[PDB]
């Protein structure tokens, strides 16, 4: 059923068709969509003990053995060294679903393995992929048009941060930074919320900057209104905290000036090298009084200088920052309020960064010093600064505060949410199977095959909690349907109530939307193909 | 079967002697491979030259030989002490040796 | 593009004023040098060299159409099936050394961009057959048969 | 059904997954495999560890400290990376504590793998363990003493912390000489964190009761040819400028001649250049000069006609140790000489130790730079030295940035355990198992301890947490004989900030472990 | 490969009755060219230099060395 | 693994079409041509070589073409009419 | 070789227990310079009787305290069988260096050794108000050839370095001058091209080179100097040919290709004062001397030695003769031994008996 | 219209404006960053004087060419040369966007 074919004609004589054609393999029909289903089902269950606030954590090893630990689908899939062509697709699906929305990437890979896993058994029926795609189609048409309805709207003022807050929470739940639970989901939300086009814009998150240094705890987790650089003051003898300092940023090293043109000055008398001796003490020390001439506390370079200049910004009372990356220099352009100056020449008093307070911190028995610009006027940069007892928890607060922010972004761009906890998936299966009920029977499978995938979710999340998964889904679907209210889901954390409003277990609706959309046109995707053709050569 | 930790601690001690022993003539094959490698596999009427003749009968007036290398007589005429030009054949040969 | 010289060319600047004028001094030029090329009514040029940007910029200034023609004997054939004789310089062309054609236009047949130089007397230099067909091998038998 | 096990392989080759029990299996064996190599290097009656390097160059190291032991081995465990990686985290923060936190995080993730074969799911043995974290956390902060207010009792604390912090290390030889070394070292930086301001030089030869702290300030640098090797009351000026070759920065300049008499001519104007920039430097009126670059022979030539000492090829740490010893400012240009202030000191001289000469620097004006010669009778020996002393020095900084201090011996576990068993026989449900589970890794610290010095740690262990039941809040393991006793007496103290640090990455490390239930490998490459 | 956990090649549907006429068709050029009073005698080499020149289909058929098992059908019937 | 699946076993080799027939031709013209020279009261004679180490001279027809190997079957059934030559008359294997 | 630090740092040894013996040996040559051997038999056998000591169940840990306590009592009673020693009575000194020498081979070559050590010592400390002995004040020159009877202690210093003035030799009175400039074409450090459009500026070019050189060489002459000495270079070339031919004329000698690591060696041993350039090449900072001259060692090389010096420095050097060059490193060991014993009788000077009586006396 | 992604942006891009209600823009193949004027000019001075000229002038040079871009009207500047970062700075403070290395297409 692979190996391509072999029949070496009908009179004997060679049949080569296809270059390679011995070691090439190929398959076909029923089989490789049976084959492709199991792959996915494979990667589904092997991502579903990662779902809620019970799920577990997978431990990758890369290819030099550094070891991450996290619950981010996306970034399990990623490190994932998968060879099956239908992995590297739910890996695709699941990176998909972190580009759009940021929250979510476990979710989909779930669903879109429950619904090839339904859709191995209505092929086993007898129906055509295609049609089971169709069917596919319109229940999500469906569902989608189910959240529409059933979602509720938040205020995304900064006067009331409380409704995002709670959002932010509920993201943060399920991953291991839940120690800092409301201290994670209060930074993410205010860096948010600081960094923003008001009028429901972008949130570029180039003005978010994070970084973790190891050490102290993770509860000393904050938010600087401001940056903080990886630097510190080039002469050790300067002072190491400024009070109202007035940042002077500048492109162009304290240097003599030298044209990009290739040039040669020539020197040919004693009195040419007088002159050029006396040009450079003149170029620098005019340079440094030009600094100081604007009333600069403190001037911030990129491309370093030389002992001269570090000495004469030293004698006239100027801290000086060199070496400065162009990122950072632009993101404390921004929070000063100040402008970047190419040369000291167009340097003026109105250009000069405004900064209430510039530090120099140490962090322990390390020697290393890292540079903290806050207390800014109305500083439109924001960085979050994380510590823990090692790197390992460092990436996962990182991860972790990008999901966060991410689902805040989302809640910026549109402010309808749906309550979490399984609640939104066994409405929509509800809506699903009310709509196949008064539907030709032919596409009726499909729908009811897609409203139990649909039901995997809160399956999952109970059987994560420990709670009998079939049971306890259809008491709170037995529950949904007598009083209405989708709001009931599954109690992970066994609060005693089922109503996830209560319990503030609010998503984004445009995340779950996307779910389902993505899901479906994946799972659409992996059905169409029948035909498989591996080389087969399994080289080194 | 457990206890993968197996911290083999002072067990290779004991067996520095052999193994650094088997370790000097593995290091000595390697590098030989290296070196048989080193060139294998790496990659594996004035236009008619009217003073061919003149060079032809003022070359023959001078015989000695080439010197004939010993798996480790290559490594270590090279590896001591120029341009130096190697030939290799197993008994066209003959006219190029002559040359 | 304007030409250089054949041993060694190097911009010897002394002065800052030398500087900020040899550009705009050579670019200056080159616009004197397309202008003059177009007052003489040309409209399409062919090169058998590469085109400068800047000379591209100041040929689509003047509305002038450019088409490159890499292999020689494509330029002598154009020239043949013209009547235009190659110049050696960018010096504007004399009136018997200027072509003249019926139509010039950029067209596309299947899938494929093509320049014709087309005529409309039942005359010429030079004539081409267009050959049509769904495989390469049979377009090359019947070039064959042409032949 | 899992990857593995599947009838179609979805993986490369060499790549492979473990699920819940066998990746938990692996991780607990890793974890327990580290805390038992770490441990009985534990505690007074601790023993040291060989480190023989498998290189080309086959490094040999003995050593006590827990952060060295587990940086320098070839770990394949991913847990066992894991535990690495706080355990240095742990030194980077304090100096202590790194073998206390590997202990407890191992001990920890026994109790949990005990604790999931009575098949209790992992999220409640965290959740208890938080519960436990915070209780422990809450018992220590109110158990912490502050000395911080009186001069004498911040001393006896500090001269208590260093012996507490040498007692397990191979400077026990000589703990009084080496406690009074460090703690004059660390009081001498009047408050400054940097210990890079404090040199350690290591010099083969002598007993290792023959290290001293040096009154003033020695450099392992020379000195010019016709230069003075002996000046009384000197006037130091340091600097940082290049007076080797010094070449005007406009990189495109060139002499561009007809003649060799201009050549020689700017040859004479360039020698001239460097005398003048020597006549400004001495324009300070200085005796001793020291550069951080290189002194080339012109430079020096004129030095030693001026009977003036310079000292080249000093490095940013030797300038800056200068200028925070003398006071002095780090110059780079001599066009205002009064805005530049000079290092004093009452004498400067060549002493002689060993077999090698270095600069002593003696009646220094400021002092707050400190350089400590290690003597020892192996490299091994002055490593190990250089390594306890380090520990101490970063822990007597800890101590005087934040003066909170609680008791050693096993006390602080005892007290934090204690007030995790009354939270655990408050609390209803397995949480109550976990937190009991917590409280027996508490107490196997002090056991492990006890268990080092050969003593009967079981009955001093219950001994212990009786007495922690009744009130005694100071009780812990006196080492001495192995009997229990007050540690404010003993004076057996150990700074409040190692401790909590201890605890919380232990338990933070615990924690992101346990979480764990599928380990998937890349092929490696 | 699959779960059918079978050691040995399967092959299913279109590919086998393709690979039966295939064999077939070419037992059947073997001999096509010998039918009717216009038809030619086959010289039969039997790896050792043994000539045996024949005409009849049962002799041809005999002689061949034959793998496929519908090949083997044929020769039988 | 997957050794090929085929109808004839291998190493079965098949001509056909005119290539037969003028290989066999050639082959039939190749024998005659090796002792057309021994016809004729003015034949030369021939040394063949025994693969036991003897020598066989002689000028008989039939005597020089037993005495060869080949590996045509033409060849092989030209041999073969020789031998029934010698044998049923006694003479005249090399007309024939 | 006999050093027993030598001999265990020669072999590789491979054994954490022996590398830290290894060490133990070095630490003892760095602290006393000989005993080597002595305290690595000690360690050896302080842990065979820790063997026996462990077997009965003892803790190895109140072994190490108890070994403290017998190492303190043993340190006192050492100190009580000292005797103090003078560094005047040369008697003890010689009988000091006889005892290190015996066990080497050159023991033979005492009554030549020990006075050579003990004057070599004497010479470079002043004999009151000291404390150490800066070993590197006594420079150490192996020539092969002759016998281990050829040693010598030269005062002044000897220069492997050969005369470049082929023909001059044995300078009297000598008035010797250390350059560290060079004496050839005029160059700056800033890269420098000299460009010529006429005949007439070639001409000047090569003439004013040779009038540059000749002011240079001029310069030197004037002060008196006879003898040159010039640091080694790679930059440029220190000592052109034009340059050489000149200093030649003057009737100079020129030594080049002197190390920087000897500088310092060198103006201690002379006086000589180093001059970086010509302008502050005066007569003062020369070192007057009494002879210079290069002498051969019976065909086995050329060494020159300047010996007798005005204001002499507190530095000498030794000249180690021998048949092969084995010999020649032993010889050398076992004076660095001797050396390092009379060090060791500078400081802490204590004199106690040998032969084993002190460690039977600290057995009873 | 037309649309394509972000095209390696440089330091200070963040502080322009990133929406124009009626932008001109100035479509342009010229490379806005300090360089040599030509790879085969080479510059010869011998007077400080002329070499604080010279440098003056390559800066004046960059600037006449923005000067001249910004006095043209526009607002967007799109090139498919290389933008420097002080040309991105300068329209930055001018409340101008800018982006290079925008492909042919
Ligand atoms: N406190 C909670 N109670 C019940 N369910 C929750 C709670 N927090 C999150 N969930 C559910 O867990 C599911 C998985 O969320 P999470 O694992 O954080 O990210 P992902 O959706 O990428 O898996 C979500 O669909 C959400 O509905
Ligand atoms: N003199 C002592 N008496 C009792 N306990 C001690 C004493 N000195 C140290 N300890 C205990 O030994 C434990 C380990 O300390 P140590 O081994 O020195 O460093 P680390 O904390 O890195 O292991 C500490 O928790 C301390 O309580
Ligand atoms: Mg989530
Ligand atoms: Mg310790
Ligand atoms: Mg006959
Ligand atoms: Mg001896």
């Amino acid at each position: 059923a692979s190996m391509g074919t072999l029949a070496f004609d009908e009179y004997g004589r060679p049949f080569l068709i296809i270059k390679d054609q011995d070691r090439k393999s190929r398959l076909m029909g029923l089989e490789a969509l049976k084959s492709h289903i199991m792959a996915a089902k494979a990667v589904a269950n092997t991502m579903r003990t990662s779902l809620g606030p019970n799920g577990l954590d997978k431990m990758m090893v890369d290819k030099d053995g550094d070891v991450t630990v996290t619950n981010d689908g996306a970034t399990i899939l990623s490190m994932m060294d998968v060879d099956h062509q239908i992995a590297k697709l739910m890996v695709e699906l699941s990176k998909s679903q972190d580009d759009e929305i940021g929250d979510g990437t476990t979710g989909v890979v779930v669903l879109a393995g429950a619904l090839l896993e339904e859709a191995e058994q209505l092929l086993d029926r007898g129906i055509h992929p295609i049609r089971i795609a169709d069917g596919y189609e319109q229940a999500a048409r469906v569902a989608i048009e189910h959240l529409d309805k059933i979602s509720d709207s938040v205020l995304v003022d900064i006067k009331d941060t409380e409704p995002l807050i709670q959002t932010a929470k509920t993201t943060l739940g399920s991953k291991v930074v839940n120690s800092c639970h409301r201290q994670m989901a209060e930074i993410a939300v205010n860096a948010v919320l600081t960094v923003a086009d008001m009028e429901r814009r972008d949130v570029d998150f180039e003005l978010i900057k994070v970084e973790g240094k190891v050490g102290g705890r993770l509860e000393d987790t904050k938010l600087i209104k401001g940056v903080i650089v990886d630097k510190d003051f080039s002469h050790p003898q300067m002072p190491k905290k400024v009070e109202d300092a007035k940042i002077a940023i500048l492109t162009c090293p304290f240097e003599p000036p030298k044209p990009k043109t290739k040039h040669k000055l020539d020197v040919t008398s004693v009195e040419d090298y007088k002159a050029l001796q006396k040009y450079e003490k003149e170029k620098f020390e005019e340079m440094i009084q030009q600094i100081k001439e604007t009333g600069a506390n403190l001037a911030i370079c990129q491309w370093g200088f030389d002992d001269e200049a570090n000495h004469l910004l030293l004698q006239n009372n100027l801290p000086a920052v060199r070496w400065v990356g162009g990122p950072e220099i632009e993101l404390i352009a921004i929070a000063t309020g100040g402008r970047i100056v190419p040369r000291f020449s167009e340097l003026t008093a109105e250009k000069l960064g405004f900064a209430g307070l510039v530090q120099e911190i140490s962090f322990g028995t390390t020697k290393d010093k890292m540079l903290v610009i806050e207390q800014c006027k109305n500083s439109r940069a924001v960085t979050i600064f994380i510590r823990g007892g090692n790197k390992m928890i460092i990436e996962e607060a990182k991860r972790s505060l990008h999901d966060a922010l991410c689902v805040i972004r989302n809640l910026i761009r549109d402010n309808r949410v749906v309550y979490g906890g399984g609640a939104a998936e066994i409405s929509c299966a509800l809506a699903v199977s009310q709509e196949a009920d008064k539907c030709p029977t032919l596409e009726q499978y499909a729908m009811r095959a897609f409203a139990d995938a649909l039901e995997v979710i809160p399956m999952a999340l109970s059987e994560n909690s420990g709670m009998n998964p079939i049971q306890t889904m259809t008491e709170v679907r037995a529950r949904q349907v007598k009083e209405m209210n989708p709001a009931l889901g599954i109690d992970c954390l066994h609060k005693g109530t089922n109503d996830m409003k209560q319990q503030h277990v609010i998503e984004t609706l445009i995340g779950k939307k996307q779910q389902i959309s993505l899901a479906t046109q994946m799972v659409r995707m992996i059905l169409k193909i029948d035909d498989i053709r591996k080389p087969g050569e399994s080289e080194e | 079967l457990a206890g993968e930790g197996i911290s083999v601690n002072t067990g290779p001690k004991g067996v520095i002697n052999d193994w650094r022993r088997f370790k000097q003539l593995e290091t000595e094959q390697r590098e030989e491979q290296c070196r048989e490698m080193e060139r294998l596999i790496k990659k594996l009427f004035l236009q008619q030259y009217r003073k061919q003749r003149m060079e032809e009968m003022r070359q023959q007036l001078h015989f000695k030989q080439v010197f004939e290398i010993s798996g480790e007589g290559f490594l270590d005429m090279i590896d001591k002490e120029i341009v130096i030009m190697v030939h290799i054949y197993e008994d066209g040969t003959e006219a190029m040796n002559g040359c | 593009d304007g030409m250089i010289t054949e041993t060694k060319g190097t911009v010897l600047i002394k002065t800052a004023e030398e500087l900020m004028n040899f550009s705009k001094g050579e670019e200056n030029l080159m616009d004197a040098q397309v202008k003059a090329i177009a007052d003489t009514g040309a409209n399409v040029v062919v090169t058998g060299g590469k085109v400068a940007d800047m000379a591209l910029h100041y040929a689509n200034k003047y509305n002038i159409m450019l088409v490159r023609l890499n292999s020689k004997w494509d330029l002598r054939r154009l020239c043949k099936t013209v009547g235009a004789t190659a110049l050696p310089r960018l010096t504007p062309p004399v009136l018997e050394e200027m072509g003249h054609c019926d139509s010039v236009y950029l067209s596309e047949v299947g899938d494929t961009q093509v320049v014709v130089f087309k005529h409309e007397k039942e005359d010429g230099a030079i004539s081409t057959i267009v050959l049509r067909g769904s495989t390469d091998n049979l377009m090359d038998d019947i070039e064959r048969a042409v032949d | 059904a899992s990857l593995s096990l599947a009838p179609v392989n979805i993986f490369k080759a060499g790549a492979d997954e473990e699920r819940a029990e066998t990746a938990r299996l692996t991780s607990f064996i890793g974890a327990i495999a580290i805390g038992d190599l770490v441990k009985s290097t534990l505690g007074p009656k601790g023993m040291d560890k060989i480190l023989l390097s498998s290189g080309r160059d086959a490094s040999l190291m003995v050593t006590n400290d827990g952060a060295t032991i587990l940086k320098n081995i070839g770990v394949d465990n991913p847990a066992a990376k894991v535990l690495v990686d706080m355990s240095r985290v742990q030194d980077d923060e304090v100096g202590d504590g790194t073998t206390s936190v590997t202990v407890l995080a191992a001990e920890l993730l026994r109790e949990a793998e005990s604790l999931i074969a009575k098949k209790i799911h992992p999220q409640t043995i965290i959740a208890g363990w938080r519960e436990a974290t915070k209780a422990a956390r809450e018992a220590l902060l109110s158990s912490a003493v502050d000395h911080g207010s009186d001069e004498v009792k911040f001393r006896q604390d500090l001269m208590n912390i260093a012996g507490t912090t040498l007692s397990s290390k191979l400077l026990t030889h000589h703990k009084d000489h080496f406690t009074k070394l460090a703690v004059e070292a660390v009081l001498r930086l009047k408050g400054s964190g940097n210990l890079e301001a404090i040199h350690i030089i290591k010099k083969l030869g002598g007993s290792l009761a023959d290290s001293y702290l040096d009154e003033g300030f020695l450099l392992d640098k020379k000195i010019g040819v016709n230069q003075p090797k002996r000046i009384e009351n000197a006037k130091i000026l340091i600097a940082n400028t290049g007076m080797d070759t010094d070449k005007i920065k406009i990189f495109g300049s060139r002499v561009r001649v007809d003649s060799t008499a201009k050549v020689a001519e700017i040859e004479h104007a360039e020698k001239e250049k460097m005398k003048e920039k020597v006549e400004r430097i001495l324009k300070h009126g200085i005796n001793c000069f020291i550069n951080r670059q290189l002194i080339y022979n012109y430079p020096e030539q004129l030095f030693g006609a001026a009977g003036v000492m310079a000292i080249e090829h000093a490095d940013f740490a030797g300038v800056e140790r200068l200028a925070l010893v003398t006071g002095g400012e780090i110059a780079s240009t001599f066009d205002h000489p009064e805005l530049v202030k000079l290092g004093s000191c009452k004498l400067i001289e060549e002493v002689m130790i060993g077999e090698d000469k270095l600069i002593h620097f003696s009646g220094v004006a400021l002092g707050e730079a400190c350089t400590i010669v290690l003597r020892g009778a192996t490299q091994q020996i002055l490593d190990e030295a250089e390594r306890s002393l380090h520990d101490a020095l970063c822990v007597l900084a800890q101590t005087v940035k934040d003066s909170r201090t609680v008791y050693g011996g096993g006390c602080s576990e005892m007290l934090m355990a204690h007030a995790v068993t009354q939270l655990a026989n408050r609390t209803p449900g397995k949480e109550a198992v976990a937190m009991e589970s917590y409280a027996k890794a508490l107490r196997m610290l002090p056991t492990i301890i006890a268990d080092n010095a050969g003593y009967d740690s079981a009955d001093l262990v219950a001994q212990l947490r009786a007495a922690h039941s009744e009130g005694n809040t100071t009780a812990g393991l006196d080492m001495r004989e192995g009997t229990i006793g007050d540690m404010a007496i003993l004076g057996i103290t150990e700074s409040f900030q190692v401790k909590r640090q201890v605890l919380l990455s232990a338990a933070e490390a615990a924690e992101v472990i346990l979480r764990v239930d599928n380990i998937i490998k890349a092929a490696p490459r | 490969e699959g779960p059918l956990s079978v050691f040995g090649d399967r092959s299913t549907g279109e590919t086998i009755r393709s690979q039966n006429v295939m064999a077939a068709a070419s037992i059947a050029n073997i001999v096509k060219s010998s039918l009717g009073p216009v038809g030619l005698d086959k010289m039969l080499v039997d790896d050792i230099g043994d000539v045996t020149i024949t005409n009849d289909g049962a002799t041809i058929l005999k002689l061949l060395e034959v793998e496929h098992p519908a090949a083997k059908v044929l020769c039988e019937l | 693994g997957h050794r090929p699946v085929l109808v004839l076993s291998q190493n079965t080799k098949r001509e056909s079409g005119r290539k037969v027939q003028s290989g066999n031709i050639n082959a039939a013209k190749t024998i005659a041509d090796i002792i057309r020279t021994c016809l004729g009261p003015k034949s030369m004679m021939k040394m063949l070589l025994d693969p036991m180490g003897g020598i066989v001279m002689t000028n008989d027809g039939n005597a020089i073409l037993r005495e060869i190997q080949v590996q045509h079957p033409a060849a092989k059934s030209m041999i073969e009419i020789s031998r029934t030559q010698d044998e049923e008359v006694g003479d005249g294997t090399t007309s024939v | 070789t006999n050093d027993g630090a030598t001999i265990l740092k020669q072999m590789q040894v491979l054994h954490p227990a022996a590398r830290m013996l290894v060490e133990l040996s070095k630490a003892q040559d760095i602290e006393a310079g000989d005993g080597t051997t002595s305290v690595v038999i000690i360690a050896g056998s302080l842990l065979d009787s820790c063997t026996k000591l462990l077997q009965k169940g003892i803790h190895p840990t109140i072994i190490s305290e108890s070994f403290q306590k017998a190492l303190e009592k043993g340190i006192e009673i050492l100190t009580d069988m000292s005797r103090p020693v003078e560094l005047s009575d040369r008697e003890t000194l010689l009988n000091s260096a006889t005892t290190s020498l015996n066990s080497k081979v050159v023991s033979q070559y005492s009554s030549l050794l020990s006075p050579m050590s003990v004057n070599a010592v004497m010479k470079v400390i002043d004999p009151a108000t000291a404390t150490s002995v800066d070993l590197r004040d006594i420079k150490i020159v192996k020539k092969l050839g002759g016998t281990i009877d050829d040693c010598e202690l030269v005062e002044g210093l000897v220069l492997t370095q050969k005369v470049s003035n082929s023909g001059i030799t044995r300078v009297e009175k000598a008035k010797i001058g250390l350059i560290q400039f060079c004496l050839s074409a005029p160059k700056t450090d800033m890269d420098n091209q000299i460009v010529v459009s006429d005949y007439a500026q070639m001409d000047r070019v090569l003439r004013e080179e040779r009038a540059y050189i000749l002011n240079l060489v001029k310069q030197i002459k004037k002060t008196g100097c006879n003898v040159l000495l010039i640091q080694k270079s790679i930059l440029r070339d220190a000592l052109s040919d034009l340059a050489l031919h000149f200093l030649n004329k003057m009737k100079i000698m020129v030594i080049k290709d002197i190390e920087r690591e000897d500088i310092e060696f060198i103006c201690k041993t002379i006086g000589t004062k180093p001059v970086a350039h010509i302008d502050q090449f005066t007569a003062d900072m020369l070192g007057s001397a009494e002879l210079a001259e290069e002498v051969n060692l019976n065909g086995s090389g050329k060494l020159l030695k300047i010996t007798g010096c005005a204001s002499p420095g507190k530095t000498v050097t030794i000249v180690v003769r021998g048949s092969n060059k084995l010999v020649i490193e032993e010889a050398e060991r076992s004076i660095h031994d001797a050396l390092c014993v009379i060090r060791c009788l500078v400081k802490k000077r204590a004199l106690i008996a040998g032969g084993g009586a002190p460690e039977i006396e600290l057995a009873l | 219209g037309v649309a394509f992604k972000k095209t390696f942006s440089y330091a200070g891009f963040e502080m322009q404006p990133k929406k124009y209600h009626n932008p001109k823009i100035a479509l342009l193949n010229v490379e806005l960053e300090l360089k040599a004027e030509k790879d085969n000019a080479e510059i010869r001075v011998h007077t400080v004087e002329d070499y604080q000229a010279i440098v003056d002038a390559e800066w004046n040079i960059l600037y006449d060419k923005l000067e001249k871009i910004h006095h043209s009207g526009a607002k967007v500047v799109l090139s498919k040369l290389p933008i420097g970062d002080v040309a991105t700075q300068y329209f930055a403070d001018r409340d101008m966007f800018c982006a290079g290395r925008v492909p042919e297409e």
